[PDB]
């Protein structure tokens, strides 16, 4: 595997190696921060035919031109004035007109933002290895610990999470420093594991957490919850924990899966749409019941029902008749984590589990489940399934890694699967990430 | 109207309402972060207004090192505080 | 000359191939800077018959 | 005396761009080419031919997965967003 010469003969000077690497961190820096119009009208438009989009653009690293790629006007340039570098202007990559071939396997290129602390850096850190590049690996059961595992696995393969683990935010504010002690901090441990090298010591310091306080929807919600605590607990006065409790909480959860539905109770005699509420939520739970696909559970979830309630009398009117209530999202996250409702449990004691499959698709759309629309796409990067019955059974995850390729984690078993077997899972939990906002 | 029709000019009623790509720079240092394909007046409406979001979060793997001395993954952002 | 059809389909087909052409970038460089970066780079392991691990494996 | 008809083209595209809609074509596009599973399909022809010719070269792979990929466009998604574009040129252009 070789590596363009070109660029490599540029490096030999150290005062133009300093201008490629400037350039190209100010050309990202414009594409990330253009308003779409600007972008089109000065990163799109070519210098030669002057067409907007005609195939990728690139902006020469040289002077200030833009040329296209489906007439050949950028590589015209770099024969004519001899610049032979440019950044695609969708996606900032590096483009020799020499060799033809995108520049990608160069660590400074794609670091540029650490040039000047390059040497540092490439000494003392090194590129992950092979096996721990995409933090795939199994977590042992060892005592019914499938609910436990898989909801981690979701979550140590959510790109919020790794975002944020990796960035040390928590590590560098939190005051009880412990994995032993502390929730976040036992998650940054098997973060450390899976995609460093320290692999369930993270795991085994998480149930020493949960010595301290079956269903893995329920562990869902304790572990955010926790993550959350954490977040409050590292907070430096009294006046931030009120803010944090009871108003607008800043922390990787509430920023990342908290949404808010609008419950509209509504008298059919009056109008009156009182009992009209605001909730926060962190996941749906859909009810499946003789139902086939998601988008008719969400239909479900969304349609308004009458409220059979005795004896009610509309405070307003008098009226008994049912009140009509309808369910909508007032605010989306950017993971969405859908519940469907497997577990049913009945007043003569007993449990259900409904084996029915539901059919989800690898994209969804939730412009109609919203209230007062644009397309608004999520993209399924998680299902938690439920295999044998209510008593005895365990839980598996799916997960949607860096490239598409889907993965399968059987406790200590991690194995390769196709997107068209994923589908065909009985789901519990799905994890959509937001995708496209029209 | 007519797709086969040759094009004569822009419509004059239309016309009434109107190069280096460094000279970007000035107006992308006072513009927040944009987004390829997530409209702001729609992530404005229907998203939290703190919201975190990751565009095309899968269309490259996270960008990380690892640290020599304590095996620790650092995000590329992380990586100078990290060591210095 | 350029009428309305001609005009359309040269905008979709520059949107097409812009698209297409930032997908395949992408891709091709992911997988050059994993070929240079492992130069032992080997794909994880794929099993028909549900029984093997990423390695080739068991429990 | 006639227009550059190239210079034209390049101002039409450019209305496009300053009223708004160059925006809503473009990502109404994206949303319809992501929900058929479009993108997904590119991405694995795109590996499909990099493992057949053994090459991650750009421009070699690009020749063989650009074409198919515009034939897997569907008729649906290609009809719609044509319907689109011409109805706002036709807002915009003059016709002999
Ligand atoms: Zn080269
Ligand atoms: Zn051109
Ligand atoms: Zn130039
Ligand atoms: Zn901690
Ligand atoms: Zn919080
Ligand atoms: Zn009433
Ligand atoms: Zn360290």
């Amino acid at each position: 595997m070789s590596i363009c010469p070109h660029i490599q003969q540029v490096f030999q000077n150290e005062k133009s190696k300093d201008g490629v690497l400037k350039t190209c961190n100010a050309a990202r820096y414009i594409l990330n921060h253009s308003v779409p119009k600007e972008k089109f009208l000065n990163t799109m438009k070519c210098g030669t035919c002057h067409e907007i989009n005609s195939g990728a653009t690139f902006m020469c690293l040289q002077c200030g031109f833009c040329g296209c790629w489906n007439h050949s006007h950028f590589l015209s340039h770099s024969k004519q004035i001899g610049h032979i570098f440019g950044i695609n202007s969708n996606n900032g990559l590096l483009f020799c007109f020499k060799c033809e071939d995108y520049i990608g396997n160069i660590d400074l290129i794609n670091d540029a933002i650490l040039a000047k602390y390059w040497d540092d850096v490439c000494t003392k850190t090194m590129v992950p290895s092979m096996e721990r590049r995409d933090g795939l690996s199994g977590l042992i059961n060892m005592g019914s610990t499938c609910f436990m595992s898989s909801i981690l696995q979701c979550l140590i393969h959510n790109p919020y999470f790794i975002r944020h683990s990796m960035s040390q935010i928590h590590s560098n504010n939190c005051k009880v420093r412990s994995p032993d002690k502390c929730f976040s901090c036992a998650l940054d441990k098997i973060v450390h594991e899976l995609y460093g090298a320290l692999r369930q010591t993270g795991f085994i310091y998480l149930l020493t957490c949960a010595w301290k306080i079956q269903d893995a929807h329920e562990f869902w919600q304790f572990i955010i919850n926790q993550i959350h605590q954490s977040y409050v607990l590292d907070l430096p006065n009294a006046k931030e924990v009120s803010r944090a409790n009871n108003k607008q909480c800043e922390c990787i959860v509430h920023t990342v899966f908290e949404g808010s539905l609008e419950s509209s109770i509504v008298c059919p005699g009056c109008q009156n749409n009182s009992k009209t509420t605001i909730d926060p939520f962190l996941d749906l739970s859909l009810d499946i019941k003789d139902k086939k696909k998601l988008y008719e559970c969400l239909d479900s979830f969304h349609k308004k029902e009458q409220l059979k309630d005795f004896n009610y009398h509309c405070g307003e009117c008098n009226s008994t008749q049912d009140a009509i209530k309808q369910l909508g999202i007032h605010k989306l996250p950017s993971v969405l984590v859908l519940q469907l409702k497997r577990f049913e449990h009945l007043l003569n004691g007993s449990n259900r589990k409904l084996d029915d499959f539901i059919e989800f698709p690898t994209y969804l759309n939730m412009k109609n489940y919203c209230s007062t629309v644009p397309d608004i796409i999520y993209e399924l990067i998680g299902i938690v399934s439920h295999k044998g019955t209510v008593n005895e059974g365990h839980y598996i995850a799916f997960c949607k890694i860096s490239g598409g390729q889907w993965f399968k984690f059987n406790d200590s078993m991690v194995s390769s699967i196709s997107q068209e077997e994923v589908l065909k899972e009985q789901a519990y939990l799905l994890f959509y990430t937001i995708r496209q906002v029209n | 109207r007519s797709g086969d029709a040759e094009i004569k000019g822009i419509k004059p009623k239309v016309i009434e309402e109107y190069d280096s790509w460094k000279s970007l720079m000035s107006s992308a240092k006072d513009t927040p972060l944009q987004y390829d394909h997530m409209n702001r007046e729609s992530l404005k409406k229907a998203f939290n207004p703190n919201a975190q979001l990751i565009e095309d979060p899968l269309d490259k793997p996270i960008q990380y090192r690892v640290c020599e001395k304590c095996g620790k993954p650092l995000a590329l952002t992380a990586i100078v505080d990290h060591l210095e | 000359t350029i009428t309305i059809d001609s005009i359309s389909n040269g905008i979709l087909n520059n949107l097409l191939t812009t698209l297409i052409q930032d997908i395949v970038a992408r891709e091709t460089t992911q997988q050059q800077l994993l070929k240079t970066r492992y130069p032992d780079l080997r794909s994880y392991y794929f099993d028909p018959n549900g029984s093997l691990d990423i390695n080739g494996l068991q429990k | 005396m006639t227009m550059d008809t190239a210079q034209l083209k390049s101002q039409i595209q450019q209305y496009l761009v300053e009223s708004g809609n160059y925006e809503l074509i473009s990502n109404e596009l994206k949303a319809r080419l992501l929900q058929e599973g479009w993108v997904d399909k590119v991405k694995d022809l795109t590996k499909s031919e990099m493992n057949i010719n053994e090459s991650t070269n750009f421009t070699q792979i690009l020749s063989t997965v650009e074409p198919k990929a515009l034939e897997m466009v569907s008729d649906s998604t290609r009809e719609t967003v044509l319907k689109q574009i011409r109805e706002f040129l036709e807002e915009i252009v003059d016709t002999q």
